[PDB]
């Protein structure tokens, strides 16, 4: 009956509009709309395949690195290049350290102020706030004195009358359920998170040459010159510098981020029972460790009917089962060709007609896997790893659940993971497991260089005539990414990116099935239709990236 | 005392220019927003959304009329009357012209805003342009790079705040402290260039000795910036050439996103 | 009369031997010996006056900067150069930031393990250690969880069986009086001190070009090119980076160092009643802020009879009363010429005769001021500032005394400052007042650049013929430093340094009067003459630097 | 888990070489002494003093015979039978020869220990020499500089610990990763040098534009080091030439402490 629009959705990457029909104060129907297009797929066409990665990296600066690595993986697949293992170690360290930064910033800078009321934090007792975390976390910056310094910075901000980024938030909104003490804790951790995410990006910068937008890749491996005895190249002093930053990440991730995930769950238990986006989930395996583009540290696969018994593992980026299921449809998007397209045959011809509830309403295409709507991202990667009986993922999830049980007396079953909070828990579990990936891959690099292997690059042989088709898969922070490259007569004849936020934010598909964002909103209670905080909470759980979704 | 107001509008942006702020150390993004400026509008960081964040912008445009710094990242798409970037049901170009009317100073951050950047490369599907082209009657301070070192932006804003005027600008309205010199005219591999000591393939003997990357397609010779001196992330020794990849000319209109990575600087 | 030797004295700069006669468990007589000589005053002779500062900076790497600034001030004195005020702001920021690092390292890394038992820290309860700083400090890193992380580092070092640096210290010695909790607090603060002193030295590095051993000076000003609009020079971005590190120092100095000084005093009250070195004190004024080498932020002067009403102010580095008084005697040092020598006529002709109780026993010369023995250093500079009625110094000392009073119920009179703990308190007060020097001089530099003044250097005119005499005074971390340059026919014909540790560590002088170290040890109780902790405590309070003392 | 032993002896040292460890970040001095090595003897940092600390030295020389890295800073004075540096009543030259006999590896840290440095300059009052001259027929690793970047030392020790051997050494036994190239053959001001753009006087127009310091007496053409690339203190952009002052040649025998600041270098 009542129709609302949230335009812009803030604390995401890029330009998103969400419309909702409300009946009986519950969302009955939703639309997700990507409102900005660049045509990155057309900009990259007719170039040398080697050039693509520097151009398509600029699809997104929040998930910097991801399109760069997927692009070189697509060119490598098209030319049958086996990537030197040292290049795999370096790509993997960059992706894991980038993803650490990404997840920390998502939980704190992008998501926390959905759950956390900064006006309530001013009313808190710093001593009581500190007392609450006794025996809960061993973090060294949870003192009453730390929380007092934080509370004073918020007091000074509010007193100035210039609240800036904090102006006109959902302060005093009925869906805000943290007590004053936990609000102050969350704000202290918000500011501490910014130090942790800076250390993560120092790892990326020392191998990438900067971030955002790394500049050390190549079709054929990496541009880092390994030489322990060389001045001005990647020597042992540079590697010790990288390791110094790797070593600074684990304490915050384990003693703050992991603990806050459980604390937020403890005060918002009904968010374990709403915000399901799909019954099908996809993830690609990630972090290859051999010289044949395989032996992934993290498994991938496909889950159906929200039932982990159906798990179909994917252990190769060359799996024809994964490659042949993927199509996209523009039936409800602003492009000319509406029938499902395999990406090697995809087109991206703009056809803006304006908004229509029943017609076209987004720049985001609608992907499908063998005709089905699928959620991608940390919940998908978590469910795949649990279905694979990965001990490390079970142990990490159980650590978060044990904190929740200690706070609530209650437990969390696999069924409750199909939820807004389950999606957030998946991301925290991912960030935690990535800290062992950084240690493992750093050590493997040190060991390999010690055996005399300094190989980082194989020159690609690009035939001047003939057609070659390649696909690069990558498990990005927001889920499975795929770059699809057709080379004809030495140049790119077609380039299609199917990006995780494309899967999740996609509009109604060729068989009029809603995408994950649109499904997740059905049944969302709305306390105030002019401030639909409950909608933004579920949407933020997917970590939307609309420059990624649309490109 | 009151903090100087900043209004930040993203057009066809990848959000890399905002993300640059999260790497900054002088100031850190938390000192920037709590101590040095009042960031009155920023869609990536704002607690408010939808109708409340549009209220924040119109309240800031009125309260701080004539006092705010207007920052734009991303290109502005002119094709088909602006429909390739729509915020709150209006073309972004309209948001930008409205905000630019009351601005004390206007900054295009990043190559996209400064000259159209990657979004305006190849066939330019959306007719993307730079901010100066949208605002032809205004002096736009350009801070190019994809993204620039965040301090190129922060020290520009600090100059305006501390000394009440913009820093010295070159002919393209770029601050001279960051863009006054070719990368190649202040590059520590110049001695290798001079001696003909060239890497010819990644992983080869010259490359593994830190020789000049001219023959891998370094654009340093035609790119203005401070990549070789200020470098990136304030850890010491981090820029693309130091880690062993040629400059792509991301700062420079007609070089980055136009020439091939391995296209040499003297080839058109 | 039992005879002990301590050789080497550790946790000082350079090579010190202390001998004590012990009668009835108390030291009755002492000898200080500097056991290493380089002849730095000879090495610099016959050079261009512009070259001296780079050579004589290597007198010491702990008090790096000090000899460099004193050398250029001496050449500038000889040549009647007025230093550009921007060159003064830069020299002052470097000296103040360096002195911050120096004092923090002295209290923690060099001194604390005289007063702190690390094996006793192992027995502490972290929660009780944390609870006893409630209302005493607002420091944000005094949590039970911080103290537990530190306790576990100590536990793991002991368990390895490799104590290295910490092996066979005075653990369990009866003069160790802190309870386990206050030992553990001190060790936690020791480790935190290392981060603070690193930030102090990042200030020094950004203006000096590196540290140790800055490289930004010149006879005539500094080598920093000021240009807000210049690429690769001292621009606004570089000045903002300097300010970011200045801003990080104050909280640790005010909330940890200042508080730990009062805490150590509280458990060691008789150390306010012994270790008097002298009844006469000298300090130079420091931190000139005009274009004429004057208008110092810190006053200096001369106090006699341990009676602050005798205070004679010194407000100029050209004060003939200060210049004419200073002499050195080698009557009891290993040099040829024994009568007191004014430094402009000074000689340094080595005459090693080995150890004699009644003859020559040291490479340190014995300085006098109008024939009197004088103590220099932060006690001296604190007494002069108190006597000059400097409200800042009174306020800062009173803040330390208030913490002491809260902890013990007793107070500290000025008479009790003439002591081992009074000397430590004077250094702490110095470190605290320097944080305002750093803020003041940074702001003065920004303001002056804004008025259009970018001048950093005046070119010296060095006449090819004629004789020119110059003296450079500097208030160094350890006290008044003076470099004395004679120029003849455009080259250095004589160079003499009179260094603060020369005053304090000097042997018996021409009239056989003991130096400050030697006097301060009279009356020291010795519980165990095989483990003379009490001697080492008194000597460390002077912050000995024997490369400085001897050069 | 046992940490590799290190014995550090100071001869005619200013303590700048020890102080350099307090600026290090990878590792920090606290991570060095608690996690990376066991520092079995160091006069500046040792809890123990006098007889007890000389006990620790003797205990360690015996227990770790054939296993410890011996580090020496400062020059060794041979004039008048060693009496210009006496520790515990003996010439330091004797302490050093004793410790050298059981050493797995021997490092001269700093120009004083490497070649005599400032202590052996001019008339050389004490007959100061470098470590290799007091230990003929022992392999000394030289890490020169006054003081060196502490990572030139730390990454040398790390190579020994991680790969079980020293890093690759040049003809003067300096690690090639730190000393393999002239500062002038990897200096970012080389383009200014090539074009004839020179600072003539501190504060002049060329100086304030960051031009080449050759004509102020820069020793970069005659000095092997990594000052232009690794630089100092890991904040980025900090070495003497970046700050505005010529290289003095402190790393290089016959340059530092022998040539005048403003005396011109020979260029190859
Ligand atoms: N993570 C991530 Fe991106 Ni801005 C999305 N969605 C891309 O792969
Ligand atoms: N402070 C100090 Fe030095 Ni190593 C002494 N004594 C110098 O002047
Ligand atoms: S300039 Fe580069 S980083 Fe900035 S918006 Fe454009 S593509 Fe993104
Ligand atoms: S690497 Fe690039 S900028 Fe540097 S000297 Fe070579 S061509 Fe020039
Ligand atoms: S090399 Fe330099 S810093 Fe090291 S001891 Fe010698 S003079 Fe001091
Ligand atoms: S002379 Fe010095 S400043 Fe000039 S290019 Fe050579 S090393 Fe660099
Ligand atoms: S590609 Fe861009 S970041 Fe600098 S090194 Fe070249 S202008
Ligand atoms: S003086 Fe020394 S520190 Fe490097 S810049 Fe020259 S070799
Ligand atoms: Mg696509
Ligand atoms: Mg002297």
């Amino acid at each position: 009956s009542q129709r609302i629009t949230i335009d812009p959705v803030t604390r995401i990457e890029g330009h998103l509009r969400i419309d909702c029909e409300i009946e009986n104060g519950v969302v009955s129907k939703a639309w997700a709309s990507g409102t900005m297009w660049r045509g990155m797929e057309e900009i990259v066409k007719n170039r040398d395949p080697r050039d693509a990665w520097m151009i398509v990296q600029r699809i997104c600066g929040v998930c910097t690195t991801t399109h760069a690595i997927s692009s070189v993986r697509a060119a490598e697949s098209a030319l049958n290049i086996d990537v030197p293992v040292n290049a795999q170690y370096i790509r993997n360290i960059i992706l894991a350290a980038h993803t650490t930064h990404d997840h920390i910033v998502h939980f704190y800078q992008l998501s926390a102020l959905d759950w956390v009321d900064i006006t309530s934090a001013l009313k808190a007792d710093p001593a009581k706030a500190s007392a609450m975390l006794n025996g809960v976390s061993t973090w060294h910056l949870n003192s009453a004195e730390e929380f007092t310094k934080v509370q004073n910075k918020i007091k000074d901000l509010v007193a100035s009358g210039q609240l800036g980024i904090f102006a006109n938030g959902c302060w005093g909104h009925p869906a805000m359920q943290l007590p004053p003490e936990v609000n102050l804790i969350a704000v202290a951790h918000y500011l501490q998170a910014l130090e942790c995410q800076r250390d993560a990006n120092r790892v990326v910068a020392l191998l990438g040459g900067k971030t955002p937008h790394i500049q050390n890749l190549a079709v054929g491996g990496v541009a880092n010159p390994i030489n322990l005895d060389g001045l001005g190249v990647l020597n042992l002093e540079r590697l010790m510098y990288i390791k110094s930053f790797i070593d600074k990440l684990s304490d915050f991730v384990e003693q703050v981020y992991k603990v806050d995930t459980a604390v937020i769950a403890a005060f918002y238990p009904e968010w374990l029972e709403r915000g399901q986006g799909a019954v099908n989930y996809l993830s690609a395996p990630e972090f290859p460790t051999d010289g044949k583009n395989g032996s992934f540290l993290f498994p991938g696969g496909y889950i159906t009917d929200a039932d982990l018994s159906t798990y179909r593992p994917i252990t190769s980026h060359s799996d024809e089962y994964l490659i042949k299921g993927i199509q996209e449809s523009a039936k409800h998007a602003w492009y000319k060709d509406e029938a499902p397209q395999a990406p090697w045959e995809g087109t991206t011809v703009p056809d803006y007609t304006g908004w229509s509830d029943d017609g076209k309403y987004s720049w985001v295409k609608a992907p499908t896997f063998y005709g089905k709507t699928v959620e991608v991202g940390p919940l998908a990667n978590m469910l795949c790893k649990l279905a694979a009986k990965r001990e490390s993922t079970h142990a990490k999830l159980n650590e978060i659940v044990a904190i929740y049980t200690k706070l609530t007396g209650k437990t969390i079953e696999v069924a409750q993971l199909h939820s807004t909070l389950g999606r957030i828990i998946g991301r925290t579990v991912h960030c935690c497991e990535l800290q062992n990936v950084l240690q493992d891959q750093y050590n493997a690099l040190i060991v390999n260089i010690g055996k005399g292997d300094h190989t980082t690059f194989v020159k690609p042989d690009i035939p001047a005539t003939g057609e070659f088709k390649g696909v690069g898969f990558l498990e990005a922070p927001r889920g499975m990414l795929s770059h699809w490259m057709v080379i004809k007569d030495g140049i790119i004849s077609n380039y299609q990116a199917v990006v995780p936020s494309t899967w999740n934010s996609g509009p109604r598909n060729f068989n009029d099935e809603v995408g994950p964002y649109e499904r997740s909103l059905v049944g969302t209670p709305i306390a105030d239709p002019n401030k639909p905080l409950e909608v933004v909470r579920t949407i933020h759980s997917f970590d939307p990236c609309m420059s990624c979704a649309v490109h | 005392p009151q903090r100087p107001p900043v209004i930040w509008i993203g057009a066809q942006e990848c959000t890399g220019c905002t993300e640059s702020l999260l790497r900054a150390t002088h100031p850190t993004v938390e000192n920037l927003v709590l101590e040095t400026i009042s960031l009155e509008y920023h869609e990536v960081l704002s607690a408010a959304f939808g109708h409340q964040v549009e209220e924040n912008k119109h309240n800031a445009l009125e309260k701080y009329k004539g006092q705010y710094v207007l920052v734009v990242d991303g290109s502005i798409p002119l094709k088909d009357n602006g429909i390739y970037c729509m915020v709150a049901g209006e073309p972004i170009v309209d948001h930008i012209r409205r905000a630019a009317e009351g601005a004390a100073a206007i900054i295009a951050i990043g190559s996209c805003a400064a000259w159209g950047g990657v979004a305006a490369a190849g066939v330019n599907p959306t007719g993307a342009v730079g901010l100066q082209e949208v605002l032809p009657g205004k002096t736009i301070i350009n801070i190019p790079g994809c993204p620039p070192n965040p301090h190129n932006f922060l020290a520009t804003v600090a100059h305006i705040i501390t000394y009440g005027k913009p820093p010295k600008l070159d002919a393209k309205n770029r601050p001279t402290f960051a863009y006054g010199r070719l990368i190649h005219e202040h590059c520590e591999r110049r001695p290798h260039f001079d001696a003909g000591r060239f890497a010819k393939e990644f992983g080869d003997e010259g490359h593994r000795e830190g020789w000049c990357l001219y023959h891998l397609g370094c654009k340093g010779p035609e790119t203005y910036g401070n990549c070789s001196t200020l470098q990136f992330c304030d850890v010491g020794g981090v820029w693309p050439v130091a880690i062993g990849h040629p400059c792509y000319g991301c700062n420079e209109e007609g070089i980055g996103f136009h020439k091939g990575i391995h296209q040499l600087a003297h080839v058109e």
